[PDB]
């Protein structure tokens, strides 16, 4: 199916022309743009208060990574080698080694925050569930080098964030 | 003595430097859109004290938002020096962070500030336009540290 | 909401508020209470410099009448 | 909280005036807000912490920080592994 | 919504249509952010009778 | 005391045009649903302060092609006269009682648009040439409608003595009689102040910054002062032309009072329009005036010069 | 006399890359190649890519496609109209049209996660679910954007400064705009009969009921009707894939193209593999050739 969007039918009547005559000469069509407005001022604003108050997100959301921890605490990455093979920017480096104990993790976990793209893959690559990418979004910075996160960077944040993370994974697993 | 009163004026001077900023978004890529939706009634830079200004020779603080090419790399930096003093540059973006998602192409300069001098980096692709407002914070914040007349007073 | 305008506009309407009441006041207080006597013609000017002059004290202004005649 | 205004709005925050050991009663800035309260904050979960307190871990950041860009504890980059070609060690003593 | 009869009178008119009935911004109407654990159904071919590849 | 009351005059409009700066980005915001500044002071109190010294603190680049004495000398025109544009209104007891105030008003207004020339000249850009060159065009277009709206209005008035229009509306409003030409008048004051849809002459979005494209920071203020302090002048001088006030001679506190609150209501329907409309464009710029405008304006022109003849209703000149 | 658009100034490699990106990794790029319509890109890479492999999605993918593809039209054809009214002039009805475009930005966040490059449309259905009550949200949204579109047409259909720098202006005939390769609302502004999503209606877009709005001028104020148009049909979609959404799953159910669910990752072998050999070199697409087409809102 389908519909015409001008085809017009101006009515040749006098009464009609009266209309667009009165319509050219005093600015109605005009003044219907001036009380539009007038209505939009007479209504409240959306802005939000920030920093007092921000967007509303989503426990899906995809912020800034950060590597987690078991519950024993031991770091949840095996080197298994998947989230760079899948990260479309390459933006994981990565080198495993041999552990002392035998559980021979990686010495190495660099994200460049300044490559990668936030699809959230190594999340769904990850099968262990170490790396994920947390709800912050403030990690802003002034020179170039903070970004380059290193193993260290990422552990840390992700006993930052362990609090919010848990939870956000425990809400949205089912999904997954 | 005369240390406090430059104090002063280098605050007066500074209060201002940090509320009146009006940059400049060289829209380049889907960054670019991001900046326009918070332009949008939901963040409202103005209420901060901020302007879309075009005439870059009215702007302050320029930000480039999106990948930017070896085609777009001249021309972009001469809009960086006729930018009148005080001039920041924000870095919009994993692509003009640092390349980003483009980062091996063969068009697209590594990173932005190949370029120009970046001032804060802001990482996101594409930044939610609530953390590039968190990155303009951060701007002012930095704008407020500084001794532009308390290192001339030691000059 | 919209009350939040009026603070700036009250504001505008103080700024523009001051030229009216300045312009007034001084033309009071220098014409002695009275407006400043315009005179647009030749004629409402002579009409003055007779009062300059009659007044004893060289200032239109100051009015003086039947406490003079005798 | 005021969940009278529209979403967003409705619930907000005044920020503190000691964070860490820094004047924070001017400045403003979003990150000083603690890991299990910026879930509720930002409406990713409509019930604060004070009736569902977070999981606790010997791990979990005790003390949450915030940006430290541009501040003399701020991050830098390092190789974390180790150099692997190691030089030939010179001999001492002798010669011929 | 807070906005008094008056002015919402004065919107009403102004721009020619009630607006308390719908309006741009949101409200209570929206589901809570603690919506509960779902049960996403299983595939078509999860059956462990004859299932094999081959088909 | 004459000196002191010139800085009561404009001292306080030099003030009130930063703070217009401050109301139209918010009201323009409100329109937007968006908030204006409200972070820098309560209210964004303190945004034209904040404005005002932070373009003060930079640079006055001047263009490399540039003449120095021609790239000076505009602002001096441009913002004098629009501070001059004041002193024979009917304020209270108007500052000049110039006889012929709505002459020297028309004027000074029409010497305006020497510095729009000077501007884009010293310049020295294409962009900023043409930009001036149609802004100029754009502005010499309409004010001769302005001086046929006037004629006509004045002429039931009795003279050019901008006083005397006190006198004429002490009993209506003078729209009622001329609402034809008071609508006629208004559109002409946004061509001649430069406001959209008459913006083509700045275009923001499609000439860059039009005249102002380069200028910048310091003498940049003197355009904008002085455009913003026209936009005043000019609605304050529609409120007085058409929607006169009732002056007590005991209480000149309570005509004020009248012509302030009237010529905000006029400036705030100046960026009302703004919040409104699309831009117009330039062969439409002068198609609207000289094909729907100037017709109108001789035939209501023609109606006025013969009006108080047909009714015996001739003003007294005085 | 004549224009030369001396285009490039943001030529990426785009595909040059995806000759050594793998098809998991390459879908990206579509949500960045025409970065305003964020699903409607990646929805002609899944159907182009899923067509080669001889698989079609579950029916419930297909509907959520849909949905979010005219949500997607919703999202650019504000971008379009509110854009383009910045330059003409008047800019109110862009931060007014902005206020609703972060109501489905917002929508995106709660399905994908991110903002605009949701990256939900992958070969062989969609990557998650809805989360519970979403159907619910977009529905409120729903109700109240017919509201919105009545704020563009009053501030701008029948104003005159918006019609004279616009009607009658860039008009072309349907032969030369159809010779000059143009599609879309750039045909149907000029008349000409032909809609993809009609003529060849790709994944549900058979089982919905629109009408085209065909253009009988083809200067830019028909165009700007079509547009408009759109936008309420776009929302005739929005509603009749709101009450026709069917139960089901996300992905086809063959772990070699689709990851197996998280679930079944770590309790059975044969999905640990297929996820690891699926992250790692990814599923290989049968030789041949095949250009697939949809109809973008551009
Ligand atoms: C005995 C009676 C004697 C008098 C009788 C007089 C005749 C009856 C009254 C006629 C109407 C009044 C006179 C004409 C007015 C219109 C002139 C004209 O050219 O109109 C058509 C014109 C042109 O319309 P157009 O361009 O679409 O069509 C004109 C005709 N052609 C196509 C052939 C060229 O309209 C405009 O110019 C539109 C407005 C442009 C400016 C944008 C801002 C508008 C803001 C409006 C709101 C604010 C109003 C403030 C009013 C003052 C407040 C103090
Ligand atoms: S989201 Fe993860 S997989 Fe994707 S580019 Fe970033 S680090 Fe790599
Ligand atoms: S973080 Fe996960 S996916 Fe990446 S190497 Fe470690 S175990 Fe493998
Ligand atoms: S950083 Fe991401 S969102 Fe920004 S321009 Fe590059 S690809 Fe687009």
């Amino acid at each position: 199916t389908y519909k015409f969007v001008n085809m017009r039918e101006p009515s040749m009547d006098m009464k009609s022309v009266t209309d667009r005559a009165a319509q050219t000469l005093l600015w109605t069509e005009l003044v219907r743009g001036l009380g539009m407005t007038l209505s939009y001022l007479f209504r409240e604003p959306a802005t939000i208060n920030y920093p007092f108050e921000k967007g509303p997100l989503s426990p899906r959301f995809r912020g800034e990574h950060a590597l987690r921890r078991y519950p024993s605490g031991e770091e949840r990455c095996i080197a298994c080698k998947l989230c760079e093979a899948v990260c479309p920017a390459q933006a994981i480096t990565i080198e495993a080694e041999p552990r002392a104990d035998g559980s021979r993790r990686t010495t190495r976990y660099d994200i460049d925050m300044t490559k990668c793209i936030y699809c959230g893959f190594c999340q769904e690559a990850c099968p262990v569930d170490a790396i994920v990418e947390g709800p912050n979004f403030e990690f802003s910075t002034e020179t170039h080098e903070e970004l380059l996160y290193n193993k260290e960077k990422l552990l840390n944040n992700g006993d930052k964030w362990e609090a919010e993370i848990a939870a956000n994974i425990q809400a949205d697993y089912l999904y997954r | 003595r005369g240390e406090y009163v430059v104090a002063k004026l280098d605050d007066l001077v500074n209060w201002a430097r940090r509320s009146s900023l009006w940059p400049m978004t060289f829209g380049l890529a889907c960054c670019a859109v991001e900046m326009m939706h918070m332009a949008a009634p939901r963040y409202d830079m103005d209420r901060f004290g901020v302007v879309f200004r075009a005439s870059p020779r009215q702007s302050d603080v320029m930000i480039v938002a999106g990948t930017l090419t070896n085609k777009m790399a001249p021309a972009l930096r001469k809009v960086y020096d006729q930018m009148p003093e005080p001039r920041y540059v924000v870095s919009m973006g994993s692509c003009a962070n640092g390349g980003g998602y483009y980062h091996y192409s063969y068009s697209v300069v590594r990173g932005c500030d190949r370029i120009v001098p970046v001032d804060i980096y802001v990482p996101g692709c594409p930044p939610t336009a609530e953390a590039l407002l968190y990155g303009i914070l951060q701007l002012q914040r930095k704008i407020k540290r500084e001794k532009r007349l308390r290192i001339w007073y030691r000059r | 909401m919209w009350f939040e305008i009026l603070p700036g506009i009250a504001v505008m309407a103080a700024c523009l508020f001051i030229p009216g009441m300045a312009t007034a006041h001084i033309h009071k207080f220098t014409n002695g209470g009275k407006e400043k006597r315009v005179a647009h013609f030749s004629y409402q000017w002579n009409l003055m410099e007779r009062d300059r002059c009659i007044s004893g004290v060289n200032r239109y202004h100051v009015t003086k009448g039947l406490e003079n005649i005798d | 909280e005021d969940n009278k205004q529209f979403f967003g709005r409705h619930r907000w925050v005044i920020y503190t005036t000691e964070m860490n050991g820094r004047d924070t009663f001017w400045d403003v800035d979003g990150s000083m807000v603690p890991p299990e309260w910026h879930r509720w904050l930002h409406c990713m979960t409509d019930d604060p912490p004070t009736t569902k307190p977070p999981t606790a871990r010997k791990y979990i950041w005790t003390n949450h920080k915030f940006n430290v860009s541009g501040t003399p504890q701020q991050y830098v980059p390092y190789s974390t592994t180790r150099k692997k070609i190691q030089e030939w060690v010179p001999p001492s003593t002798p010669y011929k | 919504a807070s906005a008094t009869r008056v002015i919402q009178l004065l919107r009403n008119w102004a721009s020619g249509r009630d607006l308390q009935a719908k309006l741009q911004l949101r409200y209570q109407e929206i589901s809570k952010r603690t919506q509960p654990p779902p049960k996403l159904p299983v595939g078509p071919s999860h059956k462990l009778s004859n299932n094999y590849y081959c088909t | 005391m004459f000196m002191i009351n010139i800085l009561s005059l404009i001292i306080p409009i030099l003030l009130a045009v930063a703070f217009l700066t401050l109301v139209e980005r918010k009201v323009l915001g409100y329109m937007q649903l968006r908030k204006g500044p409200n972070v820098v002071g309560p209210y964004g109190l303190l945004q034209p302060i904040a404005d005002a010294l932070k373009l003060v603190t930079k640079e006055p680049l001047r263009p490399g092609t540039s003449s120095i004495s021609m790239f000076i000398i505009a602002p001096i025109l441009g913002l004098s006269l629009a501070l001059t544009m004041w002193v024979p209104l009917p304020m209270p007891y108007p500052l000049i009682n110039m006889n012929l105030g709505v002459l020297f008003m028309l004027a000074m207004s029409s010497l305006a648009v020497y510095s729009i020339l000077w501007s884009g000249w010293a310049s020295n850009s294409k962009y900023a040439l043409i930009g001036a060159l149609r802004a100029v065009a754009q502005t010499i277009s309409y004010e001769v409608t302005l001086a046929i709206i006037l004629l006509s209005v004045l002429l039931m008035n009795g003279s050019y003595t901008l006083s005397t229009l006190i006198t004429t509306q002490e009993h209506i409003w003078m729209i009622f009689t001329s609402w034809p030409l008071a609508m006629m008048w208004f559109i002409s004051t946004l061509a001649e102040t430069n406001r959209a849809p008459f913006d083509l002459t700045e275009g923001e979005s499609e000439l860059v910054s039009g005249f102002n494209v380069e200028y910048a920071a310091g003498p940049f203020a003197m355009f904008f002062m002085a455009e913003y302090a026209n936009i005043i002048m000019m609605n304050a001088f529609t409120a007085i032309l058409f929607l006169g006030a009732s002056h007590d001679p005991h209480t000149p506190e309570l005509y004020t009072i009248n012509f302030v609150l009237k010529t905000l209501a006029l400036t705030i329907t100046f960026l009302w329009i703004r919040a409104s409309y699309p831009r117009f464009r330039y062969d439409q710029l002068m198609h609207l005036l000289w094909k729907s405008f100037l017709p109108l304006t001789l035939a209501l022109c023609m109606w006025h010069i013969s009006l108080p003849i047909m009714t015996a209703s001739i003003p007294p000149q005085s | 006399r004549k224009c030369d658009p001396h285009i490039g100034l943001l030529h990426r490699g785009t595909e040059k890359l995806i000759e050594y990106k793998t098809y998991l990794q390459a879908l990206p790029y579509f949500d960045r190649l025409d970065y305003v319509s964020m699903m409607c890109n990646e929805q002609a890479y899944s159907l182009a890519v899923e067509k080669l492999l001889n698989i079609q999605p579950p029916p419930r993918a297909q509907w959520i496609r849909v949905l979010f593809g005219e949500i997607t039209r919703l999202l650019n054809h504000i971008m379009a109209v509110t854009t383009h009214a910045l330059d003409i002039g008047a800019m109110t009805p862009f931060f007014w049209m902005f206020e609703e475009r972060e109501k489905m930005f917002e929508f995106y966040e709660r399905v994908s996660g991110a903002r605009m490059h949701a990256a939900y449309i992958r070969p062989g259905g969609v990557h998650q679910d809805l989360p519970l009550g979403l159907l619910d949200d977009i529905y409120e949204f729903s109700k109240n954007f017919s509201f919105r579109i009545d704020e563009l047409e009053e501030m701008l259909t029948n104003n005159r400064i918006w019609r004279n720098r616009t009607v009658d202006i860039g008009v072309v005939t349907a032969e030369d705009a159809l010779n000059y390769g143009f599609s879309g609302v750039m045909l149907r502004g000029s008349g000409i009969q032909w809609d993809l999503r009609k003529t060849q209606p790709y994944d549900v877009y058979d089982q919905v009921e629109f009408d085209v709005p065909i253009g009988s001028r083809g200067d830019c104020y028909d165009r700007y009707l079509c547009r408009v148009e759109e936008m309420r049909q776009s929302l005739r979609i929005i509603s009749q894939c709101l009450n026709k959404m069917p139960p089901g799953e996300i992905k086809v159910d063959d772990a070699k193209v689709s990851p197996p669910k998280r679930a079944e990752m770590k309790t059975s072998m044969e999905s640990l593999i297929h996820h690891f050999k699926l992250y790692t070199e990814g599923y290989q697409v049968p030789p041949g050739a095949t250009y697939t087409a949809i109809e973008a809102p551009k």
